[PDB]
């Protein structure tokens, strides 16, 4: 968990 | 949220809207799991509520967005109507999410856990951007 | 007066319950946790939502986005639930149903 | 007439969106608003009947 796929960003 | 950024296309797969029946949205959430979502007591979520995982642009139709139900609604007994104390919810849905590239889950914290304030940390959601 | 339509995320730090106190007082409870006044504020539409924070490279749920300034002021706190509180009572009903 | 009805919709602290209905004294019907989960006045209905049987025409 907490890992996603697409990464977030400006984060 | 005021004053954010908006977000890169499914980054947060764990951010649900929950919406009533005729779509409108009144309530984020979170998905913990394949079939539980942890939303805020106040919110007021019922079995008749929809749990929206997979979306970004509300606008737009052409999402693989899944469209899940609640099978329970776990309001927590301590929840304060007037202090707004132990304000939250859990939802067990009648059908687990597909996780996905764009629906993946939450981490929960230990109850022994300590985030030293000054941390940053991030918060989502799809509400006004400005009052 | 209508929310946003892409998805929106902002970047906000957590505040000590005794500096959050500075502002609410003693609104504040156990099972509350704070951050903001950093420039960006939840607003309506956004409860229920989440507060996340990097744990050993992990998002770890940290707040739901619960209440605060009733014009989503981002001069002042927003306050969440503190989940490290409600964990464990999450658990007992996972392990439950 | 309660003197609620009098008085003007109340969203509140808490964060959600939801629809509720007060009275509109001055037009002398039951409008919607949005309510933001907690702390709510009496002039705050689930029903916009509900919301017609205890203030109407106030």
């Amino acid at each position: 968990c907490g890992v996603p796929a697409i990464q977030p960003v400006l984060s | 949220i005021v004053n954010g950024e908006e977000a890169v296309p499914g980054s947060w797969p764990w951010q649900v809207s929950l919406q009533d029946k005729t779509g409108f949205h009144f309530c984020g959430g979170s998905l913990i799991n394949e079939n539980w979502v942890v939303t805020a007591a106040h919110c007021g979520v019922t079995t008749s509520d929809v749990v929206v995982a997979g979306e970004f642009d509300q606008g737009s139709s052409s999402e693989k967005i899944q469209k899940l139900k609640i099978a329970k609604v776990f309001k927590n007994s301590k929840y304060n109507s007037l202090t707004i104390n132990n304000d939250i919810t859990l939802l067990k849905l009648s059908t687990a999410a597909s996780f996905s590239q764009t629906v993946s889950a939450v981490c929960l914290p230990s109850a022994s856990d300590d985030f030293a304030a000054g941390t940053t940390c991030v918060t989502t959601g799809w509400g006004l951007t400005r009052y | 007066a209508n929310t946003p339509d892409r998805l929106q995320q902002a970047s906000l730090p957590l505040l000590s319950n005794t500096n959050c106190k500075k502002y609410w007082g003693t609104k504040i409870k156990d099972a509350m946790i704070c951050a903001g006044a950093s420039g960006v504020s939840s607003c309506m539409g956004d409860s229920g939502g989440p507060l996340v924070c990097k744990k050993n490279g992990a998002w770890t749920l940290v707040g739901i986005v619960s209440w605060g300034s009733s014009t989503c002021s981002t001069s002042t706190p927003g306050v969440y639930a503190r989940v490290t509180a409600l964990v464990n009572w999450v658990q007992q009903t996972l392990a439950a149903n | 007439r309660p003197d609620f009805c009098l008085e003007p919709p109340y969203t509140g602290p808490c964060k959600a969106r939801i629809i509720r209905y007060f009275y509109n004294a001055k037009a002398g019907l039951c409008q919607t608003f949005v309510y933001g989960g907690c702390r709510a006045k009496r002039n705050n209905f689930k029903s916009a009947e509900d919301c017609m049987r205890t203030c109407g025409g106030a």
